[PDB]
């Protein structure tokens, strides 16, 4: 069977990644 | 009154779920005499509010350094406890 | 995956980063400022945080910006391989595109010196697109890693 | 037709699954009833094709998948039908293949 | 051969993704490049099928996978062969269908 | 040809396992 | 230095990595007396051992519920600061 030229449908789902937006504030004991 | 707000000192998180969790943590300080019992009120609200699981720390002393996400992240002071609490996931 | 954008934003960290050097620099003076203002009572009134609620403040951008750093720098080799193969493509286009603009200009009798000019014109324009996307992908990339 | 394989693979998800979600004890069940599905449509229409049915089920989890679907199959004659179908919780990439009997 | 059929997806998913660093814009490429040397290789095996070749690549995050296809064909002279192949954190798996014409 | 109804090849992934409970913790009290 | 002895009362979490993590404060404990230091790094271990995400906290008087993943939650105490590892996740 002489097939044809034939490409990939190509459907990629899409992920989610990971925030690193980090909340810096340095933390003090009771004064 | 036994107030657990906050200022603008670090506060990254949507406003309504930074109100909610103020609001929940107050509402479980009032409702529990303990420190832990408080805790569990509050993770129960968390748990029913922004599904489970969301914990919250809060106390006269602490610290959290982590991978905080966008828009449900926190780390201030509410009243004497300190709020540092960030969700992910 | 676009190199390109990936290496703009990669180039535009770096040069955040060298300028937060100092500005981090400066923000730990100013926690220190604001940390000796509340020893002399200077607490930030609760509107806003104090001098230490801007350091916080500060403290969290910064933390947002360095995690876009290290995801910079953890995508850098995907973002160089998708700009490297985009370049080379685009550039094989660009190629294609003058020799086939150079054979067959828009020749016809009526206008055909505009067709023929923007035949070549678009040939050529495809060419220095392809090489200037390849030469910006490599500088991108250099410049975010 | 690809456009009929397609409108039975979208008739067979709402009957089978629809709007229900991922478990782990029933997504390959589901896989398999939907897989049925498509071949008793495919087989029923009673074109000579030796149809080919596959069905992938994948989890919400953050998790991205890349479906596809080439065979060496006559450009003129016959073909492939992959197509994804999105829930709430449930990602389902399921692909139906027809090549000239 | 079902076990060189397996040895070949096996290869070829190797060859592509084998385990290093995941990227969304570099999954779909390594799938399709498996699926490239799938079909190379079914072309070169010079045997008389029509394979159906159907990779499904994903990622370790938590969600589950079923990686099935339902045919209608003869088992006496056609086949599909599985194989079971992933990467540090992410997956490869290929379902080739070989049908006699 | 003939065809009919047969079998295939069975491959099913089984999760990771993890709890998630709203459960209380302290820390140690002193002075 | 500092007695940095972790004595897990409850460790519901995985006994490696809260020997790891207790190593690694042990370890933080005699570099410097930082609780917020000792809390990032124990965080920062059970995070690269144990994928991510990990929260690790250390305070003095603080009430908080766990919310993380199981055998991922390690409270350990070096003394009476309890620095809670819950991996939430």
């Amino acid at each position: 069977i002489k097939l044809g030229m034939a490409k990939i449908t190509q459907v990629d789902f899409p992920p989610r990644e990971i925030v690193t937006y980090t909340k810096e504030t340095q933390t003090p004991v009771m004064a | 009154m036994c107030d657990r707000k906050a200022v603008i000192k670090n506060a990254d998180m949507s406003e309504e779920m930074q109100q909610d969790s103020v609001e929940c943590a107050t509402q479980a300080l009032e409702k529990y005499n303990i420190e832990k019992d408080i805790a569990a009120h509050i993770k129960k609200e968390f748990d029913k509010k922004y599904n489970p699981t969301w914990h919250c720390i809060v106390g006269r002393n602490f610290g959290s350094y982590v991978t905080h996400e966008t828009k449900h992240f926190i780390y201030f002071y509410l009243g004497q406890v300190a709020i540092l609490l960030f969700k992910s996931g | 995956a676009s190199t390109s954008d990936a290496v703009t934003f990669i180039t535009y960290v770096q040069s955040l980063k060298r300028k937060i050097k100092q500005f981090e620099k400066q923000v730990e003076l100013y926690r220190n400022g604001q940390r000796l203002l509340e020893k002399q009572r200077f607490q930030f009134p609760p509107s806003w945080l104090y001098i230490d609620n801007i350091e916080g403040e500060w403290g969290a951008f910064n933390d947002i910006m360095r995690r876009k750093d290290s995801a910079i720098q953890q995508q850098v080799a995907n973002l160089q391989m998708k700009i490297v193969q985009e370049d080379r493509a685009v550039e094989s286009r660009t190629t294609d595109l003058l020799t086939d603009w150079e054979k067959t200009k828009p020749v016809t009798g009526n206008l055909r010196p505009e067709e023929a000019l923007q035949a070549l014109t678009i040939y050529e324009g495809k060419f220095g697109r392809l090489k200037d996307d390849r030469e910006k992908c490599a500088k991108a990339k250099e410049a975010l890693e | 037709v690809v456009d009929e394989v397609s409108n039975i693979v979208k008739e067979a998800i709402e009957s089978a699954i629809g709007g229900n979600a991922y478990q782990h004890s029933k997504v390959n069940q589901w896989t398999t009833n939907v897989v049925e599905q498509t071949l008793s449509q495919l087989t029923k229409l009673g074109k000579p094709f030796k149809y080919i049915v596959t069905c992938v089920i994948m989890q919400k989890n953050g998790a991205g998948l890349h479906t596809a679907s080439s065979c060496f199959w006559d450009s003129s004659t016959d073909g492939s039908c992959t197509v994804r179908w999105e829930n709430k919780t449930m990602y389902c990439i399921v692909s139906a293949f027809g090549l000239s009997i």
